[PDB]
RNA sequence: AGACGGACCAGAGCGAAAGCAUUUGCCAAGAAUGUUUUCAUUAAUCAAGAACGAAAGUCGGAGGUUCGAAGACGAUCAGAUACCGUCGUAGUUCCGACCAUAAACGAUGCCGACUGGCGAUGCGGCGGCGUUAUUCCCAUGACCCGCCGGGCAGCUUCCGGGAAACCAAAGUCUUUGGGUUCCGGGGGGAGUAUGGUUGCAAAGCUGAAACUUAAAGGAAUUGACGGAAGGGCACCACCAGGA
RNA sequence: UCAAAGUUUGAGCUC
């Protein structure tokens, strides 16, 4: 994975983590 | 070099350029000994005595040596002070 | 390692320049890096004028000219074979050859 | 066996007139012929093969291995030499290295630490030397301390006869060649160091070519 | 292709350089010269040597060669250098001199000279080579 | 040489210098060659003071005389301009010439056939003879050299200012050196002129050569 | 801004002595510098310099000889006890035989050996050898 | 109707930096120069704090010519949801609101000194035969030959340094200290997590650990390869053809 | 005045 996807993929990841934590709140 | 007793200890005292006052090394292959013929003033023939001027290699390869020499001659009255 | 001193361009005091669209491509090249060619040329070059000169009415009537100024992009230039590769040493020789060609 | 010499220096030496190679170092003359040194010091001289190092450049046919010899030579007073030769086989490689070292032998300047009574034993001052990456500072030491250094520097400075000397090192000593070239420049610049001793103006003795110009011309063309 | 080897060529230069006079242009005669004076074991070697020796003799007979010192050329150089004209070109009845060398000699001791002429100044300042 | 009217320059010789155009230097000027320049002209050529040229010449006399055994002088010129000169000088002085194509590594490579080990050198032009200079660092050689204003003073120890560009001033400077070496020792009297003509030292062009052979025929 | 006059001057001379230059012009004339030169001069390391008085900070012209390997400075001016003098002069010099460390004192500007005779510690200025 | 002001356009200029080029007018500023102008230490660098800060992105209007993310279809292709094409949305334009990120590169912090040349150039200033317009002189303009200050760059060398590539600076270093900020200490894990703060959002900023692992990289040499170029050869290559 | 050209036993290379 080129840094293009490392950085962009971590962005898609951060959206997923924020939602998963919100349902638990 | 000597101690209190006065003994010269080094086996060979090296030459020192006359122009820079820099001691010429054991492997300075750009070094020199210019021997200058002395002249019988009236006659214009060789007396017998020479006039040595030693130069370091460094100033030679920098290129200001021929001026330095001209200065030595003109200082020692070899070249005209009028010039 | 540093391949060239000027980075294939002429940006020493300035800072930015306007981009151009390639003719053969449309590749965007900085005008200052971009290759500039002022080609003026006869609408009829040499072989044609001898043929076309037959087609003219008047004996020796001068032809107007075709005042172009071309810019190409790099990969096109090597493909169109305007410029050749040079050696590391010859690279600094930035004088163009005389006017034999 | 018989060295019939060609050069000007060679023929004056051969006739047994020029008594020491210090007389030549005074005038910075290139010591091309090895038989002069074998004439003068051949007895007390001692050799040490430092290492055999196999470099190999790749070919279509494997790679051509060829060995590179390091050779320390030197009598324990004053003089030392350093020969380096690369060749395909050891006998010629070592011989030619030994000749090149003998050609290159230089004197070491030695003075007194502290109290001047007695004979000079250590280094005069804090001398340094380098080659490539490696830097090696030599330091003055008092009598009887010994050579505080690595086996290698220790091993040479003995051969030159420098009993007491502290050392400091820096960089990639692993490049051995560089370590030897740098400690060699160190001990070379000892006779090139300008002490107040030498403020005394030099007496310019007559050059051996001047004294013997008619001899070499009469002996040969 | 009938091309000469270095053993062919060096032999021909040695033959013409050592015995230019004995040698000549025709192969079959100067062959007799080459076989007599030089013992060539093979006839092919003999004949090749002779044929390049011949054509080379014609080259020298045509003219002087660049990268070789002929003794004859040494004699002609001694002859040419001893060639002297009637008078030297330096001896001149009048010598032209610029105003600076006039002013400098007049400040020096050498003020008045018989055959001098302080010539006119070079008017029209165009000495620099064009830029670009 | 200093403070001595005997060895000083003559009215004929001054006319000879000016006739060659020795005073007439080049267009470009190195910052080291300032001492020898007098002044600038209109048209931009620097005029060399010929008395100090003279003085350097007398220094040459002293040096050549100081070399006791004359064999160990070496005299080089690669270009033809000083080719007849170095020969004529070797003829008169008894020196060992090097005429064209100075084989590199002659002074360093022992096994090489032409290994000469002289004690003094005289070059006609530094740029063309850079290879001698690079050897002249490896061997302890002093050096005389004819140098123009452009000439660079790397490794040169006694440059002589002349119009080394011109043919006449060059051959002439060589003739004067051969004279002065002879006059400064017990050989010649200053009453007579030297028989030899400076055009004996000169360079002749092949057209002038065809002109001579044609005039002969 | 220009802080240390001496610090500029001593570099200028060391970049002269490396090139074997013959005489050197230094642009700001300070009294401490002047004392420094007179110290080296009485002891014979250089010739006779001369100072160009302008109703201003003067200039100074040193006719240089060739015996000076280096002439250095120590900024900041450290205090030096007699305890530390040996460690300083050890680590700061080529040898135990020659070379000097010059420090100005209440007593006055003088060499370290003279400080050893007089029993006087003080503020290190610089050194030379 | 709205973009855009070609060619003139340079190894040229100015700007703190991004960058800045249709005409004319208004407003104020400034580097640099000449100066026997006034004051007489008023200065340099800086955590905290602050102004500006290309493109994309965002919110409102205004405007919506071209191109053109997205998207559709038509083509090649084993597959192409791409490279090719026809359309074509947001955006691209202006005003007003946010934002503070680029290889934001000279990948080179600011002041201060010293040590080699060489020619060219831009500005201000000075000096100096003569040409050439003002025409009818002066004093200006265009040339011309120089000197001075600093300025964008260039070339140059055994200055010396540097692992080398290279640098009159990347110099003045074991002969190590002119002044002062920032910042790095094996690779990965990871600019992630957790916490804090800002923002409408996009995201920015500060910023760990576990665990794993003996190597990761730079410059330069010789090969080998090249759907990169230049040279040269061969009917087991081609060309011309034949079984 | 540029559509394309992918792989290769696990069964042993080397100072
Ligand atoms: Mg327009
Ligand atoms: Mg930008
Ligand atoms: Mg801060
Ligand atoms: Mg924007
Ligand atoms: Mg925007
Ligand atoms: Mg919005
Ligand atoms: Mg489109
Ligand atoms: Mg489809
Ligand atoms: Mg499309
Ligand atoms: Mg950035
Ligand atoms: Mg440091
Ligand atoms: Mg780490
Ligand atoms: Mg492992
Ligand atoms: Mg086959
Ligand atoms: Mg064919
Ligand atoms: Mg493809
Ligand atoms: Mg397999
Ligand atoms: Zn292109």
């Amino acid at each position: 994975m080129r840094a293009k996807w490392r950085k962009k993929r971590m962005r898609r990841l951060k959206r997923k983590r924020r939602k998963m934590r919100q349902r638990s709140k | 070099m000597q101690n209190d007793a006065g003994e010269f200890v080094d086996l060979y005292v090296p030459r020192k350029c006359s122009a820079s006052n820099r001691i010429i090394g054991a492997k300075d292959h750009a070094s020199i000994q210019m021997n200058v013929a002395e002249v019988d003033k009236v006659t214009g023939r060789f007396n017998g005595q020479f006039k040595t001027y030693a130069i370091c290699g460094a100033i030679r390869r920098m290129g200001e040596s021929d001026d330095s020499i001209l200065r030595l001659a003109k200082a020692d009255g070899i070249v005209s002070k009028n010039f | 390692t540093k391949k060239r001193r000027n980075n294939g361009r002429a940006k020493k005091g300035r800072g930015h320049v306007q981009p151009i669209r390639c003719t053969n491509c449309a590749r965007c090249v900085p005008k200052d890096k971009a290759i500039k060619k002022f080609v003026i040329r006869n609408i009829v070059e040499a072989a044609a004028v001898r043929d076309i000169s037959e087609a003219s009415v008047f004996d020796a009537y001068v032809l107007p000219k075709l005042y172009v100024k071309l810019h190409y992009c790099v990969s096109c230039a090597i493909h169109s074979k305007v410029v050749r590769n040079r050696s590391r040493e010859a690279r600094k020789d930035r004088t163009p050859p005389p006017r034999f060609r | 066996k018989e060295w019939l010499p060609v050069t000007k220096l060679g023929r004056l030496v051969k006739d047994m007139k020029i008594k020491s190679l210090e007389e030549i170092y005074l005038f910075s003359l290139p010591i091309k012929e090895s038989e002069i040194i074998d004439f003068f010091l051949g007895a007390s001289l001692k050799d040490e093969v430092l290492k055999i190092m196999p470099v190999q450049k790749q070919t279509r046919a494997g790679q051509r291995t060829r060995f590179k010899a390091f050779v320390a030579i030197g009598d324990y007073n004053g003089h030392v030499g350093l020969g380096v030769k690369c060749s395909k086989e050891v006998a010629t490689a070592i011989r030619g290295a030994i000749i090149l070292a003998k050609l290159s032998i230089v004197p070491v300047r030695r003075g007194y630490w502290g109290n001047k009574i007695g004979k000079p034993h250590t280094v005069p001052c804090k001398v340094t030397g380098r080659c490539g990456s490696v830097l090696v500072r030599l330091i003055p030491a008092p009598r009887g301390t010994g050579i505080v250094s690595a086996p290698v520097p220790k091993k040479l400075l003995m051969m030159a006869g420098i009993d007491d000397c502290y050392t400091s090192a820096r960089g990639c000593t692993a490049t051995l060649g560089n370590f030897a070239k740098a400690t060699f420049d160190a001990i070379s610049k000892t006779y090139s160091y300008l002490t107040p001793d030498l403020w005394k103006e030099t007496v310019f003795t007559k050059s051996p070519y001047q004294e013997f110009t008619d001899h070499l011309v009469k002996t040969h063309t | 292709g009938r091309v000469r080897t270095k053993t062919v060529k060096k032999a021909a230069r040695v033959i013409i350089e050592k015995y230019y006079t004995r040698l000549g242009n025709d192969f079959h005669t100067n062959k007799r010269v080459c076989e007599e004076i030089a013992i060539i074991p093979s006839k092919k070697l003999r004949n090749k040597i002779a044929g390049y020796v011949t054509h080379l003799m014609k080259r020298i007979q045509r003219g002087p060669v660049r990268g070789i010192s002929i003794k004859l050329q040494e004699e002609e150089r001694e002859r040419r250098d001893n060639y002297v004209p009637e008078v030297s070109a330096l001896d001149q009845e009048i010598i032209e001199v610029d105003p600076d060398t006039k002013e400098m000699l007049k400040l020096l001791d050498f003020g008045s000279l018989s055959n001098l002429q302080v010539t006119q100044p070079t008017v029209g300042m165009n000495f620099k080579t064009p830029r670009g | 040489s200093g403070a001595l009217d005997v060895l000083q320059m003559k009215e004929e010789d001054v006319l000879k210098f000016l006739a060659a155009g020795t005073h007439l230097g080049g267009t470009n000027l190195d910052f080291q060659m300032e001492q020898y320049i007098y002044k600038r002209k209109s048209d931009g050529i620097y005029i060399i003071n010929l008395k100090r040229t003279w003085e350097k010449l007398l220094l040459a006399a002293r040096a050549i005389v100081a070399i006791e055994n004359p064999a160990d002088v070496s005299v080089i010129s690669s270009r033809n301009t000083g080719q007849r000169a170095v020969l004529k000088f070797a003829a008169a002085t008894g020196a060992t010439p090097i005429a064209g194509r100075f084989t590199p590594g002659t002074f360093t490579n022992q096994i090489q056939t032409a290994f000469r080990e002289p004690r003094l050198l005289v070059v006609t032009d530094p740029r063309a003879d850079h290879q001698p200079l690079t050897e002249a660092s490896y061997v302890n050689l002093p050096t005389i050299a004819l140098c123009n204003t452009d000439s660079p003073l790397r490794y040169v120890d006694i440059a002589i200012p002349c119009n080394n560009k011109g043919a006449h001033s060059v051959g002439l400077m060589w003739w004067m050196l051969a004279r002065e070496v002879l006059r400064m020792r017990g050989t010649i009297s200053r009453e007579h002129p030297w028989e030899v003509m400076p055009d004996l030292y000169f360079y002749r062009d092949p057209e002038e050569i065809e002109k001579e052979e044609q005039a002969a025929a | 801004v220009r802080m240390n006059v001496l610090a500029d001057a001593l570099k200028s001379i060391n970049n002269a002595e490396k090139r074997g230059k013959r005489q050197v012009l230094i642009r700001p004339c300070s009294k401490v510098i002047v004392r420094f030169l007179t110290v080296m001069m009485k002891h014979g390391y250089i010739g006779e310099f001369e100072i160009i008085d302008d109703h201003r900070a003067g200039k100074i012209v040193v006719n240089l000889t060739g015996r000076l390997n280096k002439c250095g400075v120590i900024s900041p001016r450290f205090d030096v006890q007699l305890k530390d003098l040996e460690k300083w002069q050890n680590n700061l010099l080529p040898s135990r035989q020659f070379g000097f460390i010059v420090l100005t004192t209440s007593a006055g500007i003088m060499d370290h050996e003279e400080a050893r005779r007089k029993h006087t510690g003080g503020k290190i200025l610089g050194f030379f050898f």
